[PDB]
DNA sequence: CGATCGAT
DNA sequence: ATCGATCGTTTTTTTTTTTTT
């Protein structure tokens, strides 16, 4: 729209023209340097986001989903278009905030937290190894042998279009095994700490999601701070019911820090 | 419909309480006012208040609740929107209150429905927060979707029909988490009564259900007050139930499920009594409603001044808590500087640097030492007292699990370990097994403690005081061996404790017939204890107030603590010829702190050099106590 | 035992 | 719209070894 276009247009001067370190912006160069080491890990300020241009804290929780889309949709179009040499390895980004000035415990978020943006720790412990997912629908049909195509993803939703090369036409179909797009995955099982507990009962859990870029950092026992976002499945099996829904909770990570972090870690002031 | 007199009952309650409801005034609009601009929608209402005015809708309440229950939503809508510009956002939780009759687990029937009565018991195997979004949006697929209608039954039912069109009335559309109807609780279960113990059947228990906020609150070791919402439970399979089975089958003219409901029981009330204590910004008993630096933290300044001023307050008070007690006067000052506040600094990274002070009783036997702390669990908060062997190194420790209950190790929590800022002291402190011993000898001074081969990251903390129990090894104080060999006991915990202060016994017959004549004001049964200088209200106001005032040195003997401590190890640069004593710089923190806590009693800041020169007199007192 | 699906 | 003929339908167990304090 006339505004619903300026959210990327405030990205692109806001990455090269907030600046700070005494000159020369780390976002004009930050990206370049993640460009460098082929991680696809760009991280963002929420502290300079707001330093910038404050308007971008209540746009977020209505959709943060779309916020952090149609941010990584102008890296793309700013690394691609000036490192149109990168096009070939990954050409794929998302980005990472790291300033909430909040932390949420544990057995303190609720029915209001829902789908926003959130903070909070805990430790780790035992979840599963590394696998992958799929990332993209196709199948293949058999009435005429034609693929069915390549067809638009819904998180958890099933398509289903009659167009095809098939003479848009063959209900039926078979899927291959290639030819379609995959995404590594780990979880975790997050515990609270034996220090903030409320001192001398069993402590509380929920499950967290991390996800294909996210995985063989952590490990059983480990500090962390992560914002992540609550999430709902939206169906734990509604029907003539319990007492109760057989609902659950978990979180998806958008950007886990650790809390120990051993490795060289800092940044670089300029002088 | 039914319950229209109940909207128009509650509907000209509120215009009632529209205009006073108590004295020009109303006791349910103002926490209404405090809602307006959160919208939180929870309001407890007196049911007294309903038979001032109302006229007795109790009868009209409390059987047809369940159905009517909901309308007192509406209602309470319909307040709110007489005065505030308002939209539909508006809910109505409850917690009931202001009503007499009190009934237990044993009178339940099918004629026990839609009451609101008050109920309590037990707090057991707790279980967590498990969120609902009862509430969403679905009809037909194509467009005719905005669908904020009653959907939100227990029984769950995606399939509607349509509301617009001839469409889909199976085809669903999809769901709405984002503009629609949510909302939480929990589940826990609850014991028979202690209060009704009887003999024969089991402690029958009742399953229970909280709502929003109601939720946490609940703990383990409590009882309650529940409404009396037993349900129709919206339950789904179930065996045993091999009663007749019914259902409509319809009309003859030219789906199944099989039907067993069992019980549970739900409630929107709680007085979690026997529970709840309030700092000082409660207004207690004796009060005085005055300005201040909170709303009660001090507004008895009016006495608390006077309090905190006399030279005869200290003597005074050091008898407000012992008139039915008579022995040495130095525990009865000393004491209570281990429930008095230490050092409480503002300062750096360094460390974590500590206010509390350890504490010893050693005496003969039979000198009412146990009688010393055996009040102090009903005295103050947080600080609730058992022995050791009261229980295992489960007390230090939780019972160590072998088998699986939920992942087949849990060691998490202790008996030592709860008491945060409370002290919970212990007795016979000299035949106790040397595993919690050598776990104290670190947890009383470096509160941050460890285990291993069960530890989900064990890092734990001590946080109070401690109060002794030894007696010596013949049980009297038989001048024949040292100390050392009196008690058979190490050095470093002999150091650790900073504070000795022994109960010696003798026989003069004066004493033990004053004692007697103690016991002249035991059992006069008017009259049956000594005068007093100092209400306990107050006592505890001031004790309560004085912490919050950061204590300081800036003083001379601050600065010549080095000269009185240079005294204190230049007179025990000896303790080292006839059976040899230590000195260390624990007794110069104790030192400093308790100077502090002496100063702390003067509800002011910024130490003296008085309390220095009282503190070395005392340390001397400890250390040639400790001379054999 | 249930839903799909075809025609009458 | 109505009836009827089409399609597709499945669930049952308890106990022994090595390990840790
Ligand atoms: N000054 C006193 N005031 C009140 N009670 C006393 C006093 N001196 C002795 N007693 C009584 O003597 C008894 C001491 O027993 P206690 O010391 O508790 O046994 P133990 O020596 O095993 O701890 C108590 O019951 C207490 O009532």
């Amino acid at each position: 729209l006339g505004p619903r276009t300026e959210i990327a247009n405030r990205f692109q001067s806001f990455l090269r023209t907030f600046v700070d370190e005494r000159g020369a912006y780390t976002y004009r160069d930050r990206i370049r340097r993640m460009c460098e080491q082929n991680m696809s890990s760009f991280v963002v300020s929420y502290t300079d986001l707001a330093n910038k241009e404050h308007v971008l804290a209540y746009f977020l929780p209505e959709a943060p989903f779309q916020m952090l889309e149609i941010f990584d949709k102008v890296a793309k179009d700013m690394v691609l278009s000036i490192f149109p040499t990168y096009e070939r390895v990954t050409t794929e980004i998302h980005v990472r905030i790291s300033e909430l000035p909040l932390i949420e415990e544990l057995r303190t978020f609720r029915k209001l937290h829902l789908n926003q943006l959130v903070r909070t720790l805990g430790v780790v412990t035992a979840t599963t190894g590394v696998l992958p997912q799929l990332s993209v629908i196709k199948y293949d049909c058999v009435k005429c042998g034609y693929v069915l195509g390549p067809f638009v993803q819904s998180q958890n939703t099933e398509i289903k279009p009659g167009s095809c090369p098939e003479c848009q036409s063959t209900g039926p179909f078979s899927i291959n095994m290639e030819q379609t797009l995959y995404r590594n995955y780990q979880k975790i099982t997050l515990q609270e700490s034996p220090g903030r507990i409320p001192a001398g009962r069993i402590p509380r859990s929920k499950d967290v999601i991390l996800l294909a870029d996210l995985c063989d950092q952590c490990k059983p026992g480990d500090e962390l701070e992560v914002t992540g976002i609550y999430t709902n499945n939206y169906d734990g099996s509604l029907n003539t019911d319990q007492g109760f829904p057989v609902f659950a909770t978990v979180i998806i990570a958008n950007h886990v820090v650790v809390k120990d972090s051993k490795q060289v870690v800092q940044s670089l002031t300029d002088e | 419909v039914k319950d229209e007199v109940g909207i128009r009952a509650q509907k000209l309650f509120q215009d009632f309480l529209e205009e006073f409801k108590e004295d020009g005034e109303i006791k349910y609009t103002r926490p209404a006012a405090s809602l307006e601009s959160p919208d939180r929608c929870t309001l407890e209402v007196s049911f007294e208040d309903v038979e001032k005015y109302d006229q007795n809708l109790a009868t009209a309440i409390i059987e047809e609740y369940y159905h009517i229950y909901p309308f007192l939503c509406q209602s309470v809508s319909n307040y709110v929107k007489d005065r505030i510009g308002l939209k539909t956002q508006k809910d109505c939780y409850v917690a009931f209150t202001e009503v007499p009759t009190r009934h237990k687990v044993r009178d339940l029937t099918t004629s026990k429905i839609g009451t609101l009565i008050r109920i309590s018991g037990q707090v057991v195997r707790t279980h967590p927060v498990h969120p609902e979004l009862v509430s969403g949006v679905f009809m037909c697929l194509d467009c005719q979707t905005e669908i904020r209608n009653v959907e939100q039954q227990f029984k769950f039912t995606n399939p509607t029909i349509c509301r617009n069109p001839v469409c889909s009335n199976r085809k669903r559309f999809m769901l709405d988490v984002e503009k629609s109807l949510f909302l939480d609780f929990q589940k826990i279960r609850i014991q028979e009564t202690q209060a009704e113990l009887p003999r024969g059947c089991i402690p029958r228990a009742v399953e229970i259900i909280l709502r929003s906020e109601l939720v946490e609150t609940v703990q383990a070791g409590d009882r309650y007050d529940f409404t009396g919402t037993l349900i129709v439970v919206p339950d789904v399979s179930v065996l045993a139930g091999v009663g007749t089975r019914a259902e409509n089958s319809s009309r003859h003219k030219p789906g199944m499920r099989e039907l067993n409901y069992r019980m549970a029981f739900l409630a929107c009330s709680v007085q979690a009594t026997t529970a709840r204590f309030g700092g000082t910004d409660l207004p207690m008993s004796e009060v005085t409603a005055e300005d201040m630096k909170k709303q009660m933290t001090d507004a008895e300044w009016h006495k608390i001044y006077e309090m905190s001023k006399d030279r005869n307050l200290y003597q005074n008070l050091i008898s407000s808590l012992f008139p039915s007690i008579y022995g040495n006067d130095e525990v009865k000052r000393g004491i209570l500087l281990q429930q008095f506040g230490g050092v409480a600094k503002t300062t750096t990274e360094k460390t974590s640097l500590r206010g509390d002070i350890n504490v010893c009783i050693v005496g003969d036997p039979s000198t009412a030492k146990s009688q010393f702390l055996k009040q102090v669990s009903d005295f103050s908060p947080r600080a609730i007292y058992t022995s050791g062997k009261a229980s295992s190194a489960a007390g230090l420790t939780a019972a160590v699990v072998r088998d699986e209950e939920s992942f087949d190790f849990v060691i998490e929590a202790g008996a030592l370990m709860l008491a945060d800022n409370g002290i919970c002291c212990i007795d016979e402190f000299d035949k106790m097994d040397q595993r919690d011993q050598v776990a104290i000898h670190e947890a009383m001074e470096q509160q941050t403690i460890s285990i291993a081969r069960a530890g989900v990251r064990a890092t734990l903390n001590a946080r109070t005081s401690i109060l002794a129990a030894a007696n010596p090894i013949n049980g009297r104080y038989d001048r024949s061996k040292s100390l050392q060999q009196n008690i058979q006991l190490s050095a470093p915990i002999m150091s650790r404790f900073d504070l000795f202060f022994i109960l010696v016994d003798e026989c003069n017959e004066v004493v033990d017939y004053a004692i007697a004549r103690k016991i002249v004001d035991l059992h006069s049964n008017i009259e049956e204890s000594v005068e007093r200088a100092y209400t306990r209200e107050e006592v505890l106001r001031y004790v309560t107030f004085a912490r919050q005032f950061k204590p300081v040195i800036s003083q001379e003997a601050g600065h010549m603590l080095v000269e009185n401590y240079g005294h204190l190890r230049q007179r025990d640069t000896g303790t080292s010829g006839r059976s040899t004593w230590r000195i260390t710089v624990r007794q110069l923190e104790s030192m400093i702190r308790l100077s502090e806590a002496m100063a702390k009693l003067e509800c002011s800041n910024r130490v003296l050099e008085r309390h220095v020169k009282e503190a070395f007199r005392l340390l001397n007192k400890s250390i040639i106590r400790v001379e054999q």
